């Protein structure tokens, strides 16, 4: 038989934050790359295979599934695809981290050089439970600067210089800094090798004689592995997962990204289609990847070696390198100008027929809607009080009121359906202008089907909108549900934010023409009579 | 509030917010995400800036407490119903043995 | 999904029949309304686990009870006896362990055929 | 912001919580700690977005009912 | 596989250390059998 | 995809791996949890222990490291602060890893080191002795001897045991080496720095002239402390027979087991200069000299190296000194060889005039054998012959004429024994590759680029030694890793297989995994054998 | 047939509100509990009694009502199991299948562990005790001795278009006995 | 994650402007999955406004769980609140 089959509503609680491993990119990976680089154009519709953007990774058409997952561009999520590539490179945003965890170790034990009883004592500093992230910055600020202190090192006679950039991305290490008058035996050493090769040559390397120390990526990639990992708990790394190790801070595996992500541009249809450049910034990696592994061992290197070398860390420092504004894109939504109603209330804005068409507003059907929903169908999309769609309970499709489909499909109704109704009167609409400035530029209203096209609306709330209205365009947005349409039209609708909260002040009342209608009137030479006044009673109720 | 006047600029934000994806929402981007990737941040998710990110609901304004729905049942029907049930296996367990 | 007790309150046959049986007089009958998707197993262990009763028990249980609490055994086997009713046959035995004595053949006889015979 | 406007339904594992595709982890190929859930698209451009180069953003999750 | 970059020299079966494995299994089995395990 | 070839625990973990296989396999699992800890960080309480496991309790956490300390898998060091609030610290312990990691060769050395009396009690006694003294970890006598019912043959044992103490591995018990390296060194740094009152500054310090000698004189006495001590050692009752006392509970030393293991690798570099009779010559030669030697680095320098240059120029200097002034390790005359004339003085003179540093520094007459200036040699000789094995002969070539001069230049390598172009450069391209060439470069223009610039090569030490003992203890973590991947497959047959004490398809299974279970304790010994110079300096 | 205690959270949609807390919180759980094989629990029947619930919680998404409950779901599993009545299903030379019908067929008992002075043929013939042999339908009074679980093979997606174009086998919940007393296996042999 | 009991309540016992939306619009929410309501209601539509009907008359069967910063539970029925 079955099994019992359980869930949980879960959520979020936290994002730990981490750089992926050598492990981690293998493992999430589909397949590798390999050495392709013409994209395998053979002539029968120009398809593409492996080692590029293909079926093994996302799809970016509408045939040529994936077959990983059978789906269209609208149901695939994309899959990543390894790149491994030989002499492992620099990483370009870990350019900061690897000189400030390069500063403090030694570069003979590849230990901590910080004193044992120091490191103890800033290491209990460290575990505080009450830390914040602008004290902890601070309490590492003053880990590597007090690890400037110690030019020898605790466990090995060798001596520590001061390591920078060479002034490009190339670290480099001033050695003999802190050396003086006192000769070291190593700098003995230094100068009788020094000697012995400018014996050899005593024509070019006599100018340049300020050349002391260079950290090669492939050999800080060998002293980063030599840690007694109780040192990284002091350099900002917490080494209790197995994702942490200073040493994956470096290129070892490139994760490709998905041709989801990748952008196929729509200014296609015309054959021989472009893509971006991406996709030819991961070709031209995979070419000089496979060119050094290709090289390494048949024939002209060293020059030709460094120089390609140095351009795949260009290559990959230029591939992951190269603002405020509006953004998000909301369903259900109008623009229409502005237009003056004084006979509308205060909390109204009128719709017109024309965008109270498709507009809607999803209804579940129950007890108390049955009698009008039936006739709200009968009416069609055309009519007005009507209805454009239909969701069934057992969900068989989203069956529209246009193709077929009459009288008989209001007859049965069942109790789960979901109708999605015109705009009609009573219903809670918000109300936006685009520059606003304050939170009186959203007010919530009811709406009002009227004709000619355009949003009218009273003058005693066209304050906080600052219209002055002469053909300025406004939004208008309708909720989808029935918990939001609930909180417009209690806490931020316009009867109850007569106020504003800068000051306290009524911002939301009495405008223009109703104050000289007001003055007229309150003026002390008008004496009115019967015939007058009831009418003047009968044209403000 | 923190013993020190410090404002609101590219290094102001940084006072007391632990939020990265709050402090993605500036200026000079691309130097943010890698340090704390680096320095493995843990982040809870507790401002609204990082819940209308994640699509969660905000503990400020509305969402700032909980209703719920009471059963309203007596505990005389939540009875640990039982008629002769464990009566057999209790005496012919520890006589004379 | 999480347990708190596997093996708590050993119930009896009788006692699942009696509780299926009271469970199904809440709603219309299973035999007598016969002249979602529950009263299947409802209907088929009612109509299994009372094959053996072919060709009942309230007080009769409490004196069968307390014959059985009149001598002592193993803790299940009085379970296993008291549902099985080895009654025309030496079942007795093949329901405690081996070395076929604990007592002799006319007692085993006798203690074994009046008790899951008057039953 | 999410329904009416990015509405995405995914999976996402507990354990090394990262995402795959509707049945499987991908990096756990036993995938039995798979919860699915709703998230905006544009958190998920994000999420791929780091995790195209080396920032992972793991997804750590509780449940809301709890006591 | 992926390593096929040579292999060193300390893997024939001409070994004549069998006692030493055997010595090595019975010190585990001693310590694994010990009071002091403490296993899962 | 298909992860097979060993990926996904590749690179994620060296180091602290073999920490965490060492114990798995012996201490269970809740070992490795709390071992797996004390690496990873350092110094943690009890308490932090129990919120950062995540799944233990203190019952649970406090039980193991009884276990741990039993083995002394674990160093205790108690502190106190300004205020008070006395507590207990862990640090994680390397002699007892260490103690789990060898565990058969102990039982193995000190079986063939005595004497006349061969293969009549040493294959059924001893064997267990030395085998309950390693599994229980301290023991004393009069516990162990209850074990024997009816003990006619009581005095076999004492035999064995007052022999065995004499002239090495039973030592007294860790009263002293619980305690860590660094605050044996602060405690001792700090009392005599607050008992000295106050006086004329003198270069404003003075204190620390007088804080670098007297400390170090009983750091000397607390160094004396675990060796051969009369106080245990020839007790002598009346009308009896000379027996020690067996009352204190007794350990085993690794530190006289080292330096005699040391003896298995000059033995090797002897028989690498000569063949049978001379090379047999300076093994009894130096098998006579194993209890006195100076030993693999002392606690003076393991830490607490206060960035003095005299005190690391002569420190070398004065382990010279200990060197040359002996109670008797330097007489190695002719009859004193020979005992347990001229012909084997001839050989001594061969071994004299060998001029690899072995047996030098005889001024009047009298031999020894140096070790300072042996131990570069010693752990260069091996470097040599690891390339030149796995790597190829050409490999060691062009690694070893780096070493020729100082810095040997493109336009030199090319002119000595082979020609250029061809395989100099993907042999000197896989020697970068693991660490043996450290490239360095002269630019000619002013970004340091790498068209204009040239390159020198100079072969740095400390950088290949350091890399190839962790790729040996990586190793070693693969190939006890690898033997927690049988028992899986044979937890449900070793299980069963208890009952005993055909179906012929079990003959090709169970007695076919148990050649791949001894073929790799057989590599793990000379895993073991070819690790162990790279930690004896 | 045991008193399992087991506790999880349900949900009650707002269309049954109106009927009482108990029935509504029994209903949902027999949604959940029916012919539907627990892991390593066994197979549940009904539902005996709830108790300890809770406040109904609910999240701003749905608008239903979840209550966390712990109930005593009656579980079809003996604990060892030494004789149990079930009949025979079908005759295979192997581990011979019965048939405790009503709730499960998947009982197996091996041959091996039976008489040795048996034989099956394959002129249809069942195994022949050294009288008559045995037939179909007839009440099999067997042993139990092995029960042992597997719960959820999870199918990895790529792999689950291999086995639609061209077309639940390992049984959750699987016995296993050995028949040894001497006129046990059909009623009929006694009297 | 403890309750604080009846008699050691010490929030305000007024109802917020932020707890009348949201117990209203969860009302809503149920009858429109038809729930059965407890008011003598005219024949209209639109759950919203047929929840007000029941603010109004305050026979909605829920309660406003208020939570403190350390769980403070401190139940606080709507009944009890006064508008
Ligand atoms: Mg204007
Ligand atoms: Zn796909
Ligand atoms: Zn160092
Ligand atoms: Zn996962």
């Amino acid at each position: 038989k079955e099994v019992v089959v359980s869930e949980t509503p879960k959520r979020i609680k936290g994002l730990e934050f981490s750089a992926l491993s050598a492990a981690d990119i293998v493992a999430q990976s589909e397949v590798e790359v390999s050495t392709r680089d013409l994209f395998d154009l053979e002539k029968d519709r120009a398809p593409k295979a492996n080692g590029a953007l293909d079926p093994k990774m996302g799809v970016s058409s509408s045939s040529l599934e994936c077959a990983t997952c059978h789906g269209n561009l609208a149901s695939c999520h994309g899959h990543f695809g390894h790149l491994k590539l030989a002499l492992p490179v620099f990483h370009i945003g870990y350019f900061k981290a690897t000189i400030q965890i390069l500063q403090g170790i030694c570069k003979n034990c590849s230990a901590i050089l910080l004193s044992e009883t120091d490191k103890r004592q800033f290491l209990h500093e460290l575990r505080r439970p009450g830390v914040d992230n602008l004290r902890r910055m601070g309490i590492l600020k003053k880990i590597l600067d007090q690890c400037k202190k110690q030019r020898r090192c605790l466990h090995c006679g060798a001596l520590n210089g001061v390591v920078k950039k060479a002034a490009a991305l190339k670290i480099i290490h001033d050695t003999f800094r802190w050396v003086g008058k006192k000769s070291a035996p190593e700098k003995d050493i230094w100068v009788g090798e020094w000697k012995e090769v400018l014996a050899h040559n005593p024509e070019l390397e006599r100018y340049v004689k300020r050349c002391m120390d260079d950290l090669n990526p492939l050999k800080t990639l060998n002293l980063f592995k030599q840690i007694k990992s109780a040192d990284c708990e002091l350099l900002g790394i917490d080494a209790t997962v197995p994702s942490g190790r200073p040493e994956t801070y470096i290129w070892r595996y490139l994760p490709a990204p998905p041709v989801c992500i990748r952008p196929s541009v729509m200014m296609q249809d015309s054959p021989a289609s472009n893509e971006d450049d991406l996709t030819v910034k991961l070709t031209e990696i995979v070419w000089t990847s496979s060119l050094i592994k290709a090289g390494l061992d048949k024939g002209i290197s060293i020059n030709n070696m460094m120089e390609h070398w140095d351009y795949l860390q260009l290559t990959v420092a230029m591939y992951i390198n190269s603002g405020n504004l509006s953004g998000k894109r909301v369903d259900f939504s109008g623009r229409t100008v502005i237009s003056p109603d004084p006979n509308l209330s205060i909390d109204e804005v009128a719709v017109p027929d024309r965008v109270a068409k498709v507009l809607t507003y999803p209804e579940k059907v129950t007890r108390y809607n049955r009698h009008k929903l039936q006739e709200l169908i009968v009416n069609g999309p055309n009519v007005h009080p009507g209805a454009n769609y239909l969701l069934k309970r057992n969900e068989d499709a989203r069956r529209n009121l246009r193709y077929g489909d009459r009288m008989k499909l209001a007859k049965n109704l069942q109790i789960g359906d979901v109708v999605e109704r015109h705009l009609e009167d009573g219903d809670v609409v918000l109300f936006n202008r685009q520059p606003s400035l304050h939170r009186l530029s959203i007010l919530s209203h009811y709406a009002k089907i009227r004709p000619w096209r355009t949003f009218r609306l009273n003058e005693c709330v066209c304050t906080p909108y600052n219209a002055d209205f002469d053909g300025d365009e406004m939004n208008l947005h309708v909720p989808q549900t029935e918990e939001a349409r609930a909180e417009a039209i209690n806490l931020m609708g316009v009867k109850n934010n007569l106020l504003t909260p800068k000051s306290g002040e009524p911002i939301i009342a009495a405008t223009q023409d109703f104050i000289t209608g007001s003055y007229l009137i309150s003026h002390k030479d008008s004496f009115y009579d019967r015939a007058t006044l009831t009418q003047l009673l009968s044209m403000m109720s | 509030y923190k013993g020190e006047v410090l404002g609101i600029t590219r290094f102001g934000l940084s006072k007391m917010r632990d939020s990265v994806l709050q402090l993605a929402s500036f200026e000079k981007t691309t130097d943010h995400l890698f340090d704390a990737a680096f320095y493995m941040k843990k982040d809870a998710v507790e401002g609204v800036s990082e819940c209308i990110i994640l699509g969660q609901t905000m503990s400020i304004g509305t969402g700032s407490f909980k209703v719920v729905k009471g059963t309203n049942i007596s505990e005389k029907d939540l009875v640990p119903k039982r008629c002769l049930f464990e009566s057999l296996s209790n005496e012919a367990a520890l006589k004379a043995n | 999904m999480k347990v708190l007790e596997e093996r708590n309150a050993f119930l009896s046959d009788y006692e699942v029949l009696k509780f299926l049986t009271d469970l199904e007089k809440k709603h219309l009958w299973d035999q007598k309304s016969l002249a979602p998707e529950l009263q299947g197993i409802t209907r088929n262990v009612v109509n299994y686990l009372s094959i053996n009763k072919n060709f009942m028990s309230d007080e009769s249980f409490a004196e069968l009870m307390t014959k059985l609490n009149s001598f002592k055994l193993f803790k299940a086997e009085k379970l296993q006896i008291v549902n099985q009713l080895p009654a025309n046959m030496v079942h007795l035995y093949s329901i405690v362990e081996e070395c076929d004595a604990r007592f002799d053949e006319k007692t085993i006889e006798e203690m074994l055929e009046i008790i899951s015979g008057y039953a | 912001l999410m329904i009416s406007s990015d509405a995405f339904e995914v999976d996402v594992c507990d354990k090394c919580g990262l995402m795959g595709y509707s049945g499987w982890c991908t990096t756990c190929k036993s995938a039995e700690n798979i919860i699915k859930m709703t998230i905006p698209y544009a958190a998920k451009l994000l999420f791929q977005e780091l995790l195209s180069m080396n920032i992972a953003p793991r997804l750590r999750l509780e449940d809301i009912f709890q006591q | 596989e992926f390593p096929s970059i040579p292999l060193p020299i300390n893997g024939p079966i001409t070994n004549k250390e069998r006692s030493l494995a055997v010595k090595y299994i019975n010190f585990g089995k001693t310590v694994k059998d010990g009071p002091f395990y403490t296993g899962s | 995809v298909m992860t097979i070839s060993s990926l996904e625990q590749r690179t994620l973990n060296p180091d602290l791996f073999l920490y965490k296989e060492l114990v798995k396999a012996h201490l269970g699992e809740r070992a490795a949890s709390v071992i797996g800890m004390l690496v990873a960080l350092g110094r943690l309480s009890v308490r932090e222990l129990v919120e950062k496991i995540d799944g233990m309790d203190v019952d649970s956490v406090k039980t193991t490291l009884v276990s741990l300390t039993q083995l002394r898998c674990v160093k205790y060091l108690q502190e106190t602060a300004i205020s008070g609030k006395k507590t207990t610290y862990y640090y994680y312990n390397e002699e007892g890893i260490h103690i789990l990691l060898y565990s058969g060769l102990i039982i193995d050395e000190i079986i063939t080191q005595m004497r006349v009396n061969d293969e009549e009690e040493h294959k059924q006694l001893v064997a267990e002795i030395v085998q309950n003294v390693i599994s229980l970890g301290s023991l004393t006598v009069e516990d162990y001897l209850s074990s024997v019912t009816s003990d006619s043959m009581k005095y076999t044992i004492s035999s064995l045991f007052v022999q065995l103490c004499e002239m090495g591995y039973l030592i007294q018990i860790s009263k002293l080496h619980y305690t860590p390296i660094e605050d044996l060194w602060q405690f001792l740094y700090e009392k005599h720095y607050k008992n000295i009152p106050r006086n004329s500054p003198l270069s404003d310090l003075k204190k620390r002239s007088q804080a670098k000698m007297n400390a170090k004189t009983d750091f000397a006495k607390i160094i004396n402390k675990p060796n051969e001590l009369s106080q245990i050692l020839t007790v002598d009752p009346k009308t009896s027979l000379r027996i020690v006392k067996p009352t204190v509970s007794l350990t085993i030393n690794l530190d006289r087991f080292m330096k005699g293991r040391r003896s298995k690798q000059l033995i090797n570099l002897a028989k690498t200069r000569v063949g049978s009779v001379t090379a047999q010559v300076y093994k009894i030669a130096l098998r006579l000299t194993e209890q006195k030697s100076p030993k693999i680095r002392d606690p003076l320098t393991q830490t607490g190296l206060l960035q003095d240059l005299e005190e690391a120029k002569s420190f070398q200097d004065e382990a010279e000194l200990v060197e040359e002034k002996t109670p008797g390790l330097t007489f190695n005359a002719i009859d004193l060889a020979r005992h347990l004339a001229s012909l084997i003085n001839s050989h001594l003179k061969i071994l004299a005039s060998s001029n690899f540093p072995f047996l030098n520094e005889t001024k009047p007459g009298v031999y020894y054998v140096p070790y300072s200036k042996l131990m570069p040699v010693l752990k260069s000789s091996v470097y040599e012959y690891v390339i030149a094995s796995t790597l190829g002969p050409s490999a060691m070539r062009l690694s070893r004429c780096i070493r020729d001069n100082k810095l040997v230049s493109e336009k030199i390598i090319n002119s000595t024994a082979l020609m250029k172009e061809k395989d100099i450069r993907s042999t000197l391209a896989s020697l970068i590759r693991y660490n043996s060439v450290e490239i360095q470069e002269v630019p000619r223009t002013a970004d340091r680029s790498a068209s204009r610039a040239v390159f020198l090569f100079r072969c740095k030490e400390t950088h290949s030694y350091n890399f190839m003992r962790q790729n040996l203890e990586w190793n070693m973590a693969n190939l006890l890793f690898k033997k927690e991947k049988l028992k899986q497959e044979n937890s449900t047959l070793l299980k069963k297989a208890n009952r005993d004490d055909l179906l012929p398809s079990e003959l090709n299974q169970l007695k076919m995994v148990n050649e791949r279970e001894l073929n790799v304790f057989a590599r793990l010994s000379r895993l073991l054998s070819l690790w162990e110079v790279f930690q004896m300096a | 047939f045991i008193l399992s205690k087991i506790a999880d959270l349900v949900r009650i949609p707002p269309d049954q509100f109106h009927r009482d807390t108990i029935s509504a919180i029994t209903h949902q759980l027999n949604n959940k509990f029916a012919n539907k094989i627990i892991p390593n629990v066994g197979l549940c029947i009904t539902i005996y009694d709830l108790l300890t619930v809770e406040e109904g919680q609910l999240k701003p998404g749905d608008g239903s009502s979840y209550i966390n409950v712990t109930f005593r779901a009656v579980v079809f599993k003996p604990f060892l199991g030494e004789i149990v009545t079930g009949w025979i299903s079908k005759c295979t030379a192997e581990g011979i299948k019965v048939s405790l019908l009503g709730i499960f067929d998947d009982i197996f008992i091996p041959q091996n562990m039976l008489f040795e002075g048996c034989y099956y043929t394959p002129e249809e013939s069942a195994w022949i005790w050294p009288k008559l042999y045995f037939d179909v339908n007839e009440k099999i009074r067997f042993r139990i001795e092995r029960e042992v679980f597997v719960d959820v093979k999870p199918k990895s997606p790529k792999e689950r278009e291999l086995e639609e174009r061209a077309q639940e086998k390992p049984p959750a919940y699987a016995l296993l006995g050995s028949c040894q007393t001497d006129g046990m296996g059909l009623v009929s042999w006694w009297e | 994650e403890k309750a604080i009991p009846k008699d050691q309540r010490a929030t305000t016992p007024y109802m917020t402007k932020y707890e009348r939306a949201r117990i209203l619009g969860t009302r809503a929410l149920q009858i429109s999955m038809n729930a059965p309501v407890f008011v003598d209601l005219e024949g209209e539509t639109d759950p919203l406004r047929i929840a007000m009907k029941e603010l109004a008359e305050k026979k909605i069967p829920l309660v406003i769980r208020r939570y403190l910063p350390d769980g403070s539970f401190e139940d606080w029925s709507v009944e009890e609140l006064i508008v």
